[PDB]
RNA sequence: GAUGGGGAAGCUCCGUUUCAAAGGCCUGAAUGCAGGCCACCAUCGAAAGGGAAUCCGGUUAAGAUUCCGGAACCUGG
RNA sequence: GCUUGUGACGGCCCGUGAAAAUCCACAGGAAGGAAUAGUUUUCAUGCCAGGUCGUACUGAUAACCGCAGCAGGUCUCCAAG
RNA sequence: UUGACAUUGUGAAGAGAUUUACUUAUUCAAUGAAGCGGAGCUGGAAUUCAUUUUCCACGUUCUAGCAUUCAAGGUCCCAUUCGGGGCUGAUCCGGGUU
């Protein structure tokens, strides 16, 4: 107000040195960081085989979460909670109660790889959680082939290491439960029709079909507005 | 001797002026004059070129 | 979300640099003083040349440690010999032993001093 | 045999340039988004005089667009740049001797220098004083402008790369003879050690395929292949055909 | 001539700002957090190059622009 | 007049004739700033201290190299009638 | 030096009893990896299926000045003794440094 002015720099060619702006875009990025962004580029483009291009079908947070809720409920055996069923039933049961009846029988998530594999080449699990994110991929890649074959309902889902909290480790791949609780029998089956949706049934659609392209941003707008537009 | 220049008075370093040591004398005088004569000028070619912009 | 980079340059992030806790020492003790006042000062240089430097010059002529700098010269002078020292000056003898000239103030006789430490 | 004098000189050693007094390189400005979109104002500070180079070279301010700072470049003068005068940088600058274009923005028969042979390496092209590449036409297609270069054959190179407008300075500087032997001297004492030269024909077997003696003559044919091997190469070398041709 | 590094079976070779996350200042709140700028760059390489600053007189068998007497100056507090 | 330094200049080049440490200066305006006082340590004066290694002598028809106290070889300063 | 095989992926035509798609491997160049790629703001003519209808512009050129303090101005919060924060000033969208 009136003891001052309005003096605007004109910040354009010859003039004005430039104002500062977001380069986060033009930064040099350190090696590291270049890699595991450009191994996803690379990985984006090329052409996907169907049984790697299998997954990037995820599940919805909508149906993960609420499956991940029933596993939740389900969690193993923790440190503190094994104090308190062996320190009392191996004592309650020493010369006294019933050898393995003394502790009531558990119901958990049923964690490791070699762990779940031997369970669906026996039959003996009904819900499978494979998540996308796994190196190497082999570990992985031949079960939602073979989990078809087996019968087992199976479900691609993020988070291998939102996997492992439910297990109580940082990580998981695979989580699969097999018994469960005699009132949950209605969301199991209900969670098993609704996850063959995506991936059970669908999935032979997924293997004829391929993946990969994706030409990305300065290349797409440059086909874009040569062929659908003027060439 | 340039070190020396440490040991002495600030009114041997310079004389009493706009750039007192650095540009001399009849260069800062030269200095002042261009300096106003391009100022003026500027404003003058901001108007006469919107007056073209306004009447047409 | 995303951040505002001001810079395109980028730069390694700073990182606490947390103090040493050794939990076993080094050494088991520490070293004594080596080069302490009785090691500095040597022994004094006799010669009749630096004895004429003593009662004329108000100077006494120490041999001195080869490791020992005019600053431990005259603090173990001071020390030693209870006196004040106006000024120093060392050279190296040619056998490899340091001379030291250590100048006595006024407050002092050089000659007494001197044969104080019996030698005259 | 030995090891003949014209394969000594890939070791660097003797052979390398004599660099200590001279300017810095000479090159362009930076191809940044100044000249590329609009033009750059910049004084010529001065020109002066490079060691083992008889092109003069010019200095020229900048202020740094991205920082409160000086910049200067180091250009070679084109003849008739000047100390004081104010040099045009980008596709936006004028048509003026000086100034620095890109080539598709220039109309063909422009006479240009130290042009880029491809855009923003900051110049190769007829650096030497006294020389000029002419625009002889342009592109629709992928930003191609063509030239002819001072060697005669034309190039065809992008329509963005640059070059300051202008003929180096430095004149008819070969026409003056050197006169004598100190003259060539001190030319490749600020150069590098070429001179004085040893004929092979001159020299014993060993040193040389020419060292044959006993008379002065090369013994065999003076035009050797391409495909010869290191050590084998030394008269005329590709020669495609020799003699006196006299043709304009 | 080290260093990220890249060669070479290897002794080692190339490289000196390079396809590297390459820091170290001044301030307040006795010392960490909050300020904040600034940041292409180990080191070795001159007793004739660059360079902070002393002179005279006296003195020894043998040292002195070094000691002594007197008069100064320079850097750092 | 000799040596030598400096002042002002003239000529020579297809030769136009080091670098870095270091030092002062300018532009800028972040900032702190007075009245019974607060300001400045580029003005004067006053206080204290300055480590380490070298230092002799020859430097040549005898002190270095050339088997040697060798008519050889080995960079430089001062220069009376 | 020439051929092959392997690094070696994705496409299209048109030919025998060979021309040219695409960028992600690899190869070169520049930078203190600043302004790329698409869309939109405003100004003029395109003009009458009076609109989606495309083109164009969209910060510096008498001068050997000056150009730096997260920016002045404007527009919001805080109790603001004095400074202090958000957005504008400087369009948006992608993070493919060019
Ligand atoms: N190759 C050396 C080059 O020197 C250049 O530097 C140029 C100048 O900065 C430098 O000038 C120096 C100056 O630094 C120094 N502080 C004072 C000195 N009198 C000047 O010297 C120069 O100018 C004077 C007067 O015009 C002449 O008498 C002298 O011959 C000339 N060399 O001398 C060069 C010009 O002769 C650049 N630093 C660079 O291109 C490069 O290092
Ligand atoms: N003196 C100025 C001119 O010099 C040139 O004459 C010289 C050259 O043309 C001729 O060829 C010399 C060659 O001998 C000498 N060894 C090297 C020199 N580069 C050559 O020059 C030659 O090659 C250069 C590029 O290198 C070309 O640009 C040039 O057209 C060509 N004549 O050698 C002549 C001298 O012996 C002009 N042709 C002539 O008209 C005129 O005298
Ligand atoms: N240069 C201005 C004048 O210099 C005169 O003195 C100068 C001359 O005696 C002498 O200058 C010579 C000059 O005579 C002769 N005709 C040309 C020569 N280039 C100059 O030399 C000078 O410049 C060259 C660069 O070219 C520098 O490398 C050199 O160190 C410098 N002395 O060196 C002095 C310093 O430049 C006088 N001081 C006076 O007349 C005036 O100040
Ligand atoms: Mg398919
Ligand atoms: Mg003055
Ligand atoms: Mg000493
Ligand atoms: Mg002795
Ligand atoms: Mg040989
Ligand atoms: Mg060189
Ligand atoms: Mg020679
Ligand atoms: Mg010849
Ligand atoms: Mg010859
Ligand atoms: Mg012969
Ligand atoms: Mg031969
Ligand atoms: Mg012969
Ligand atoms: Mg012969
Ligand atoms: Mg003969
Ligand atoms: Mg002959
Ligand atoms: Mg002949
Ligand atoms: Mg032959
Ligand atoms: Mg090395
Ligand atoms: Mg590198
Ligand atoms: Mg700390
Ligand atoms: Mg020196
Ligand atoms: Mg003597
Ligand atoms: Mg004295
Ligand atoms: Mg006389
Ligand atoms: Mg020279
Ligand atoms: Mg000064
Ligand atoms: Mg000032
Ligand atoms: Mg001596
Ligand atoms: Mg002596
Ligand atoms: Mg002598
Ligand atoms: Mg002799
Ligand atoms: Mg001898
Ligand atoms: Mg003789
Ligand atoms: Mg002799
Ligand atoms: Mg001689
Ligand atoms: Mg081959
Ligand atoms: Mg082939
Ligand atoms: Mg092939």
């Amino acid at each position: 107000n009136p003891l001052t002015h309005s003096t605007p720099k004109n910040f354009g060619i010859g003039q004005a040195v430039q104002p500062k702006r977001n380069l986060s875009r033009y930064v040099k990025w350190p090696e590291y960081v270049r890699v595991q962004r450009q191994k996803k580029i690379l990985s984006i483009r090329l052409k996907v085989p169907p049984t790697i291009a299998q997954f990037q079908y995820t599940l919805d947070r909508n149906t993960a979460a609420e499956t991940f809720k029933l596993f939740n409920k389900y969690r193993p055996e923790t440190a503190a909670e094994k104090k308190e069923r062996l320190t009392k039933e191996a004592a309650a049961v020493a010369e006294g109660k019933s050898k393995q009846d003394a502790s009531p029988k558990p119901y958990a998530v049923k964690y490791g790889l070699n762990h779940v594999v031997a369970l669906i080449e026996n039959k003996k699990a009904k819900l499978v959680l494979i998540a996308n994110d796994v190196d190497p991929i082999e570990l992985v890649v031949f079960l939602p082939a073979l989990c078809k074959k087996m019968g087992v309902p199976y479900a691609i889902v993020k988070g291998k290491a939102r996997l492992g909290t439910l297990v109580n480790q940082k990580t998981s791949a695979v989580a699969a439960l097999t018994e469960v609780r005699a009132e949950d029998e209605a969301a199991l089956a209900k969670l098993v029709s609704t996850i063959d949706a995506n991936f059970a049934d669908k999935y032979d659609e997924v293997k004829k079909h391929w993946g990969g392209g994706i030409l990305g941003n300065k290349a797409q707008a440059k086909m874009d507005k040569r062929a659908k537009n003027s060439d | 001797r340039p070190r020396q220049y440490a040991t002495v008075s600030k009114t041997h370093k310079t004389v009493s002026r706009a750039y007192g040591g650095s540009r001399c004398a009849n260069c800062v005088k030269e200095r002042i004059i261009r300096a106003f004569l391009i100022e003026e000028q500027k404003i003058v070619k901001k108007v006469v070129k919107e007056q073209t912009e306004a009447a047409k | 979300a995303l951040k505002v980079r001001t810079s395109a340059t980028f730069r390694l992030p700073k990182t606490l640099k947390l103090a040493r806790a050794p939990k076993y020492a080094s050494k088991a003790v520490p070293h004594y003083n080596r080069l302490d006042s009785y090691k500095v000062i040597e022994q004094p240089i006799t010669s009749e040349t630096a004895m004429k430097k003593v009662e004329d010059g108000n100077i006494l002529v120490f041999q001195v440690s080869m490791k020992a700098n005019k600053y431990q010269i005259k603090k173990a002078v001071k020390e030693l010999y209870e006196v004040d020292v106006l000024k120093v000056n060392t050279l190296v003898r040619p056998n490899g032993t340091k001379k030291a000239y250590v100048r006595l103030t006024a407050d002092y006789d050089a000659l007494d001093i001197a044969n104080r430490i019996g030698y005259i | 045999g030995r090891v003949i004098r014209n394969q000594r000189k890939g070791a660097g050693s003797i052979f390398t340039s004599h660099t200590r007094l001279r300017q810095g390189a000479a090159k362009l400005r930076t191809l940044d988004y100044a000249e590329r979109h609009g033009y750059i104002r910049g004084i010529v500070k001065q020109i002066v005089h490079d060691s083992g180079r008889g092109a003069p070279l010019a200095k020229v301010v900048f202020r740094d667009p991205y920082k409160y700072r000086l910049r200067e470049e180091i250009f070679i003068a084109n003849e008739g740049v000047h100390t004081g005068q104010f040099i045009y940088a980008g596709k936006k600058a004028s048509l003026n001797v000086g100034n620095v274009l890109p080539l598709g923005s220039v109309p063909e028969g422009t006479i240009v220098s130290n042009v880029e042979e491809k855009p923003g390496d900051r110049g190769a092209l007829a650096r030497a004083s006294g020389n000029y590449v002419i625009i002889i036409g342009h592109n629709p297609d992928e930003n191609k402008t063509r030239v002819r270069l001072p060697s005669g054959a034309k190039k065809v190179i992008s329509s963005d790369a640059r070059g300051v407008i202008g003929v180096i300075a430095g004149g008819g500087r070969v026409d003056k003879p050197l006169l004598k032997a100190g003259r060539a001297f001190h030319k490749y004492r600020l150069k590098r050690n070429s001179w004085p030269k040893t004929r092979g024909v001159a020299m014993n077997p060993v040193d040389h395929p020419h060292g044959g003696g006993n008379h002065q003559h090369i013994g065999k044919a003076s035009t050797i292949s391409r495909g010869a091997v290191s050590g084998q190469k030394a008269g005329l070398i590709a020669a495609r055909r020799t003699g006196l041709l006299r043709g304009s």
